[PDB]
């Protein structure tokens, strides 16, 4: 029939092909009384014309770089394929699968808060295990990871100290005839970071203090390691994880009563250049829903390892305080370590792209087929992704004209990964055979027109097929 | 609320830490606050008590002189010295007839003798105050000459060096003042009950330590789950077994049982009579009790306020709100059992239920009506305070009046108030709130 490339076209190979990509061109000489070479391939094709020199050119995708994605040294492939060459058609759509698969492990930072109380003492190498140990588990667990940790005593305020003799404040262990360090509220000792060898260092180099009330201020310290990001050095897309550690009662809200302190602890860092509580005097022990309200806001999961003989005091407290997890404090950490795995256990994931060196012009659709095997079109990235999932979306991509580059280079990058996919366009607005050119042929009126393909244009409005109809003659009534 | 009067202090003093009402025999009526930081004549923070009378205007007002310099009296080859340094003077004030107790917890009290010492610990010593006798006597059951080696020695049986004596001051009808201080019996708590007029009668210038015959201290438990428990942070006084004579103590502490915290009812003689324990833990069920009768029976009933408990609505989420628990006392010789109802807050870590203050009746019909503090409530989070409209059933969970902090953010507007007492003499109890952050203190009139 007549279709859409027959009508509104007939003047040259561009023009011809324009109308719609499903068109076809008979460069071969032919009847003209049949309006050929701008038809439907399978019309051209039952009128034969095809001397190896049809026009029909088609989208093709070709693939340069398309390394295996990664399975289980040094490729850690985590987009596939890595850089694509295409070739499009002005007004044309193309469809391409891009496969993505989690390859790096998921970064962790850990916080470790330890007591340095009179009564700790007693456990207290245990606790300093209890920290060393736990790195070594997240060692053969995860590559990317950073720990650090903070020391806490009570609040340097009476009667929590002793100020009598006045040698009791800078050796309160004046009684016993022993030298122990100040007391202090709470003394931040290392940051986050992967020096392993420096954290267990400065967990050795710590000392004990001594106080009078049993419960010890945890509260404060819980804070300000959840309240402070310069001075902790938290990162925002990696998982956080605190781990408590204590031997006897713990300060909660209101207590600083006893102590003469009333107001509470806010959600503001109060320690700089200093690596102290300078505010402790004039603070309150906070409670737990600010704790909470902390850790849900930061994402972070609290563990509280505790010695055997208060543990149902901590398990309780677990279980009013969501999230968080209790473990045994002992010559064997078992029950911690295997908690922590647990938790470390649930941690997900989320894989989005974004795309760009694109201009406007272009439109671009996309469906999603995760790990459930559902075709969800408009969504470009599911929830609950985990390591070893291959996700593939079909981005579908359309182009309306020939842009005068002719050469376009665009990225697609996933989030948080350095990988990105390169994608290079080419555009081929003109036809192959317009190579001959052939500006002069004795086939338009002997000499006096342009030869393109099989049709001579001629002149400013020449445009009989022989290139004979002049511009003012041919007026036929 | 236009008649909201503000009453100022000394710049930087903590103005309104604790307040109080005062009447004297004169048969004024004046409004007792102790700064803890009162900035003395020695440029030092010390303590202060301001004895502030009625007024529209309010403002600074004439501190009561007390002896804030230090007495390094000599006697028995001993040198009692009293460290008065950062002492809170303040921190608990009461009155009775013409007599003005201000307890100063935080007051170090030290006795030295040869190279032992008694070290300079929180003893808490409470000033008397007669202006009228122009009498200023001292009280200090915590005081005493034993060392510290004794108490050590006797596995600190009765330990009475940390006690900070005047933690929680009442008096009772008979004239008998009481004194909790958690922190006696190495914070365990203890409770000492004193006339008055056999102190000032007792009272000589110049001595600082003198037993006293009609002195009543409360019974040492070796239980290890008393530990720490702070028996004693509150003290009401009220009658629970039917004996109108003698004078039942209840004793509310909010780490008892291993931070569980209970309220236990006692008789005249410190003997325990019943005991009661909270359901939420780590809620802080002890903080303040008051004794009331909100039925309106004859029968007290105990309201306990847990400023730190959990409460959920949706989704399974645990907020720490606060809540209130209400005891009502069977009729007859018959023990309480479980709470006879909860009462839930509504804003978010508000401290809902830190400290109770009753308000007797309100609409003055025959149903008690009480008031909570919510220090640091309201949709910004400085302050509130929520009146419950008590019923003969019990106490309705939604308030009948909140009240917000006008106070700037950090003024903890509600930490400390008092009630029960008239001002104006118009029938119905005043409020006021001790505004510590903003050295304020908000008097407010409730008008029916
Ligand atoms: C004691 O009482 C004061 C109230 O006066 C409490 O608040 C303190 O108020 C003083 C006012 O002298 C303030 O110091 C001033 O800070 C100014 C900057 O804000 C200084 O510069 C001033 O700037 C003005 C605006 O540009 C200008 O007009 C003026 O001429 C001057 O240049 C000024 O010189 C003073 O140094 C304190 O910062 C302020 N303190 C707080 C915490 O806000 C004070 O808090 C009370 N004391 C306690 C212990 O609470
Ligand atoms: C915090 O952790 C502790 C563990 O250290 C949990 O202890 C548990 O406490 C409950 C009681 O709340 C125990 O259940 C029973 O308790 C009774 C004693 O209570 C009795 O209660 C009745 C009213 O029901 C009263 O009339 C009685 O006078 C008396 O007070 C006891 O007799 C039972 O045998 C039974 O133990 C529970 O056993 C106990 N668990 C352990 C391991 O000790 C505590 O529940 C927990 N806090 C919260 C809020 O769960
Ligand atoms: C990615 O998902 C999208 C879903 O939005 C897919 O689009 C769908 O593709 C199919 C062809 O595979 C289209 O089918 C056609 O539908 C028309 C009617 O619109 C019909 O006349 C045709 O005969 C044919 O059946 C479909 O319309 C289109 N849209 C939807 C909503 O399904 C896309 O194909 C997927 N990617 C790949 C590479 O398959
Ligand atoms: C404690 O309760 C008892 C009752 O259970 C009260 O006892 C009362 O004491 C008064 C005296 O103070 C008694 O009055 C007496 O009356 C007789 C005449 O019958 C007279 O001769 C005496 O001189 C005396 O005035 C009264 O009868 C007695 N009550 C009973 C029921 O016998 C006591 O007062 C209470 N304690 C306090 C401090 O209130
Ligand atoms: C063991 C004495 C020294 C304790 S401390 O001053 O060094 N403080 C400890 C914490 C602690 C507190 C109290 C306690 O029980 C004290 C026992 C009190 C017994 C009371 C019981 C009731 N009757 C009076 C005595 C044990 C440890 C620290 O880590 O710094
Ligand atoms: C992209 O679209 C093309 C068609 O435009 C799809 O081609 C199909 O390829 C499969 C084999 O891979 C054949 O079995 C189908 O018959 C083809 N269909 C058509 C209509 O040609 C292609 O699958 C799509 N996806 C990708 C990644 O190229
Ligand atoms: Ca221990
Ligand atoms: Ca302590
Ligand atoms: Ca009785
Ligand atoms: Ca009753
Ligand atoms: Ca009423
Ligand atoms: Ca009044
Ligand atoms: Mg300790």
């Amino acid at each position: 029939g007549p279709n859409i490339c027959t009508t509104r076209g007939v003047s040259s190979c561009q023009q011809c092909l324009a109308v719609s990509p499903m068109c076809a061109w008979c460069s071969d000489e032919a009847l003209p009384l049949g309006s050929p070479r701008c038809d439907l391939k399978e019309n051209l094709l039952k009128d034969n014309c095809a001397p190896e020199s049809i026009e029909f050119p088609v989208s093709e995708a070709r693939v340069l770089e398309d390394r295996p994605l990664s399975d289980k040294s040094s490729q850690v492939t985590q987009v596939s394929p890595q850089r694509i060459a295409l070739r499009l058609r002005p007004d044309d759509s193309k469809n391409f699968s891009i496969q993505v698969r989690q390859v790096e492990d998921y970064p962790v930072d850990i916080y470790y808060l330890m007591d340095l109380s009179y009564s700790m003492k007693d456990d207290l190498w245990s606790i300093q295990n209890l920290g060393t140990k736990l790195a070594t588990q997240m060692r053969k667990l995860t590559s990317n990871l950073r720990i650090g940790f903070g020391a806490f005593v009570d609040k340097p305020v009476s009667p929590y100290m002793y100020i009598s003799p006045p040698e009791a404040l800078e050796n309160p262990c004046y009684d016993m005839k022993t030298t122990c360090l100040p007391m202090f509220g709470y003394k931040h000792v290392l940051t986050l970071t992967d020096q392993v060898t420096r954290f267990n260092e400065e967990v050795k180099k710590q000392s004990v203090s001594r106080n009078r009330d049993a419960p010890e201020g945890g509260f404060d310290a819980i804070m300000q390691a959840t309240v402070c990001d310069e001075k902790i050095g938290w990162r925002n897309d990696a998982s956080h994880l605190l781990v408590f550690t204590t031997d006897a009662k713990t300060h909660i809200a209101l207590d600083g009563r006893l102590a003469g302190i009333v107001q509470p602890n806010d959600g503001q860092c109060h320690v700089g250049s200093d690596n102290h509580y300078s505010a402790s005097t004039t603070m309150d022990y906070p409670s737990l829903g600010l704790m909470t309200e902390k850790l849900s806001q930061k994402n972070i999961n609290l563990i509280f390892a505790v010695t055997e003989n208060v543990v149902n005091l901590y398990q309780n407290y677990s279980e009013l305080i969501p999230g968080t997890t209790v473990g045994v404090l002992s010559m064997d950490s078992s029950n911690v370590l295997q908690l922590i795995v647990d938790a470390y256990g649930k941690i997900r994931s989320k894989v989005e792209l974004e795309v760009r060196d694109l201009p406007e012009e272009l439109s671009l659709s996309f469906n999603a087929t995760c790990l459930n095997n559902e075709v969800i079109p408009g969504l470009k990235s599911c929830m609950g992704l985990k390591i070893g999932d291959t996700v593939s979306f079909s981005i579908e991509a359309k182009v309306r004209g020939c842009p005068q580059e002719k050469e376009k280079s665009f990225t697609i990058k996933p989030v948080g990964f350095k990988d990105s996919l390169i994608v290079q366009v080419t555009f081929d607005c003109d036809c192959a055979c317009q190579a001959q050119a052939e500006p002069n042929s004795h086939r338009c009126n002997n000499g006096n027109g342009t030869f393109e393909c099989g049709v001579c244009r001629c002149g400013p409005g020449w445009l009989g097929s022989q290139c004979e109809c002049s511009e003012e003659d041919y007026r036929p009534s | 609320p236009v008649q909201l009067t503000f009453y100022a202090g000394p710049n930087g003093s903590q103005f309104g830490f604790s307040l109080d009402f005062h009447k004297d025999s004169h048969g004024r009526v004046a409004i007792v606050v102790g700064a803890p930081r009162t900035l003395g004549p020695s440029q030092e923070e010390t303590g202060g008590v301001f004895l502030c009378p009625w007024r529209a205007e309010g403002g600074q007002c004439p501190s009561l002189l007390f002896d804030l310099r230090d007495e390094t009296r000599n006697v028995g080859s001993q040198t009692l010295q009293t460290f008065k340094a950062r002492q809170g003077l303040g921190a608990s004030v009461v009155s009775w007839s013409d007599v003005i107790v201000a307890c100063a917890p935080w007051q170090h009290w030290n006795v030295l003798e040869k190279t032992e010492e008694a070290e300079k610990t929180p003893v808490g010593s409470c000033f008397l105050a007669q202006p009228e006798s122009g009498r200023r006597a001292e009280y200090s059951p915590c005081r005493g000459n034993t060392l510290s080696r004794i108490y050590v020695e006797n596995d600190f049986s009765w330990d009475k060096r940390y006690c900070e004596a005047g933690f929680s001051s009442v008096v009772t009808q008979a004239g008998e003042l009481v004194l909790g201080a958690p922190g006696g019996y190495y914070f365990l708590g203890l409770l000492a009950q004193a006339p008055v007029a056999d102190i000032f009668s007792s009272y000589r210038p110049g001595i600082l330590l003198w037993h006293v015959s009609s002195q009543s201290l409360s019974f040492d438990s070796s239980n290890p789950e008393y530990f720490d428990g702070y028996w004693g942070y509150s003290v009401a006084v009220g009658e629970f077994d039917g004996d109108l004579n003698t004078t039942e103590y209840v004793v509310g502490a909010p780490t008892w049982s291993w931070t569980l915290g209970a309220v236990e009812i006692l008789d005249s003689y410190y003997q325990r009579l019943h005991r009661l324990r909270g359901e939420q833990m780590a809620s802080y069920f002890g903080h303040s009790v008051a004794v009331t009768d909100v039925n309106g029976d004859g029968r007290h009933d105990l309201l306990v306020g847990a400023p730190l408990y959990m409460e959920s609505r949706a989704d399974r989420k645990l907020a720490e709100v606060g809540r209130v628990y209400l005891f009502l006392q069977p009729r007859g010789p018959h023990a309480l059992g479980a709470p006879s109802l909860l009462l839930t807050g509504t804003q978010l870590y508000g401290r809902f239920g830190s400290a109770i203050a009753p308000l007797g009746d309100l609409d003055r019909d025959g149903y008690n009506d009480i008031a909570v503090a919510a220090p640091y409530g309201g949709p910004s989070g400085r302050g509130q305070v929520l009146v419950f409209l008590g019923q003969s059933e019990g106490l309705r969970s939604r308030p009948s009046q909140v009240l917000d902090s006008p106070f700037p953010t950090g003024s903890a507007f509600g930490f400390s108030l008092r009630g029960a007492v008239d001002i104006d003499d118009n029938g119905y109890p005043d409020l006021i709130v001790g505004a510590y952050g903003a050295n304020q203190v908000a008097v407010y009139r409730a008008q029916p």
